[PDB]
């Protein structure tokens, strides 16, 4: 996935993935690319999701993916450096996105 | 863009609706075909290569799905065509459908299902509930049936990429609406009660030191502590995000039990102490289920 | 003219972060500068004007709107018009948690009752630990709280107590004290 996150930073993510599926549709139903692996899912998500340009509402969970990564990453990288598989809703990635972070704090892989 | 073909449906397991379609008669040679399809007043979108789509939905309802065929993956881009093919739920009486059907996940052992008869169902119908996962070889028949006053039930046996277990409520007779309900792998948790190990003072400070159960790790549990005193007919209750032992001096050095500190006790009077355990939102989807409380320890001067 | 200590940056994990450095006596709300911006890209700095702390030691009031872990801010403490130190900063890394207030005392058992400083919205909502100083000057008996409600309930056995809090994962420093409450 990427570096050992802190555990105080994936609690924090998960939070508030959590606190953004309560509600309305997530960034009026923007789409960003799915993911396929746990293998460096962590700039994976953040390639992705760097490609919604006017929902404020990820903007925090964005500027929480940037600490997981260890390069910069900036908007049109995705295609290059991961393979297309398909284009989903951001409320799909987000809960998708839930549940891989629930499965690695089960698993204490954090620190 | 010409509209895609044979887009038919199927139902595989319980609630996997499957829909499947073949690539567009007219076509550009010199185009990569992503598909675009979404349901009803344009939900749960996705544009993907396959010429199929399956979803893991309770048939209660007719939803449809529409396809699109596109060349190229942006958002700019909409198919001027869209074929669209629907689905209905079973046949079955009107108000014969099974109510309050819920099913819970008891220590990651074992699934406790539950449920209402409808308002127009007959007497002599006999319940049966079907359920499936990923694991399973085949649709498999709970038979541990169960009737806790006017609800019906089914518990079987269930031990442990997002996967879910189906469940379908119908009689074999096929008279009343099958009901569904999927229940995902990491929802509708209940755990078992936890086991208290010791309870030490420290001053006007009680530390309460008890073990969560084999199935569940420290980090994941919401943790509830009461304490009931007899003498000032108190009933107080805590609720804890994490617990963890940071005092060796009153704690035992069992390496799986959890310490909470309750301030302002008295060894003067006699004080109760039960644990209560449910899931949090880190590691689980719900944090609804609280387990059975613990069993009772008492510490301090009795009457 | 020769900054002497470097900024010391602390951060309250909420729309605020306080840095404070020490220089020769001079005037940092004059002269000094001090320019910041996230490491978030779409980068938009930020000028701050720095307060002063007294002889030749100046404090600096950042602004944020939200604060996360991953959060990094690049530091520029300018000199008029040349750069006399640069540098970074980590929110998460320097947190200091805003103190708790409206604390009352009390009467069936003897109670006490603050507030938590922080909305449902932020992230300590459900991580500050509290730590209770009831003395009337050595008679003084400490307690922890690590549980969720802000309640503190003990018996009998001219008093004036006080409330601070301490986020736990986040390794924190302790909060300042509240406005103590006699009784
Ligand atoms: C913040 O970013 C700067 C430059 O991007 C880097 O040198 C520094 O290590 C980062 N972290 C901290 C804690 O300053
Ligand atoms: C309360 O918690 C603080 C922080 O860990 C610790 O230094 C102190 O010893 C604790 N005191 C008691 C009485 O538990």
């Amino acid at each position: 996935p990427g570096p050992v996150p802190p555990s105080t930073a994936v609690r924090e993510l998960i939070e508030e993935l959590i606190n953004i599926t309560q509600n309305a549709p997530l960034c009026n139903g923007s789409m960003v690319w799915s993911i396929n692996r746990t293998a460096g899912m962590y700039c994976a998500a953040l390639e992705s999701l760097i490609n919604v340009s006017g929902c404020s509402a990820i903007e925090k969970t964005q500027r929480m993916l940037s600490g997981f990564c260890p390069h910069k990453v900036s908007a049109g990288q995705f295609s290059s450096l991961h393979v297309r598989s398909s284009k989903i809703e951001v409320a799909q990635f987000v809960k998708d996105l839930l549940f891989h972070l629930r499965t690695l704090f089960r698993e204490g892989q954090f620190n | 863009q010409p509209p895609v073909t044979n887009l038919s449906v199927s139902v595989e397991n319980l609630c996997t609706v499957i829909w499947t379609w073949n690539p567009p008669e007219g076509a550009s040679s010199n185009c990569s075909l992503w598909y675009f399809s979404h349901f009803g007043d344009k939900q749960d979108k996705k544009i993907a290569p396959e010429t199929r789509r399956s979803i893991e939905v309770p048939l209660n309802e007719r939803i449809c799905l529409q396809v699109g065929s596109q060349c190229s993956t942006n958002e700019s881009e909409k198919p001027s065509i869209l074929v669209e093919k629907c689905i209905s739920p079973p046949e079955g009486d009107p108000e014969s459908a099974v109510t309050e059907l819920q099913c819970i996940w008891h220590n990651l052992s074992y699934m406790k299902c539950s449920w209402l008869p409808g308002r127009n169902t007959s007497p002599d119908t006999n319940y049966t509930l079907y359920y499936w996962h990923r694991s399973l070889e085949k649709i498999h028949q709970c038979e541990n049936i169960f009737r806790e006053g006017q609800y019906f039930g089914c518990s079987f046996d269930l031990t442990k990429e997002q996967h879910s277990v189906q469940i379908m409520v119908k009689d074999n007779a096929g008279k009343i609406k099958p009901s569904f309900n999927i229940v995902p792998l990491t929802s509708r948790v209940k755990p078992d009660p936890p086991h208290i190990k010791n309870l030490s003072f420290h001053n006007d400070d009680l530390y309460v030191q008890w073990e969560n159960p084999q199935n569940f790790i420290s980090r994941c549990l919401f943790y509830e502590v009461e304490v009931n005193n007899s003498q000032t007919e108190t009933h107080n209750v805590f609720y804890v995000q994490e617990a963890k032992c940071e005092n060796p001096e009153f704690e035992r050095n069992v390496e799986n039990t959890s310490c909470f500190m309750v301030p302002g006790v008295l060894p003067d009077t006699l004080n109760t102490v039960r644990i209560r355990v449910k899931t949090n939102k880190l590691c689980y989807e719900d944090d609804k289920l609280w387990s059975n409380w613990s069993q009772e320890m008492s510490i301090g001067k009795k009457r | 003219m020769k900054v002497l200590q470097e900024p010391t940056c602390v951060s309250d994990y909420m729309s605020i972060s306080t840095c404070e450095w020490k220089m020769g006596p001079t005037n940092c709300s004059t002269e000094l500068r001090l320019l910041y911006q996230l490491v978030f890209l779409l980068s938009e700095a930020h000028t701050c004007i720095p307060e002063n702390n007294g002889g030749a030691g100046c404090v600096c009031h950042l602004l944020m709107d939200d604060v996360v872990s991953a959060d990094n801010y690049t530091l520029d403490l300018w000199a008029g018009q040349q750069l006399l130190w640069k540098g970074s900063f980590k929110p998460s890394e320097h947190v200091k948690p805003r103190a708790p207030g409206n604390l009352t005392v009390h009467s069936d058992t003897l109670l006490l009752t603050w507030s938590n400083p922080y909305p449902p919205d932020n992230y300590l909502y459900n991580h500050l630990t509290y730590a209770v100083n009831i003395w009337s000057p050595a008679d003084f008996r400490i307690y922890n709280v690590t549980y969720l409600e802000p309640s503190l309930r003990i018996a009998a056995s001219s008093y004036r107590a006080r409330v601070r809090a301490w986020a736990q994962c986040y390794n924190t420093t302790w909060s300042e004290w509240s406005p103590s409450t006699k009784w």
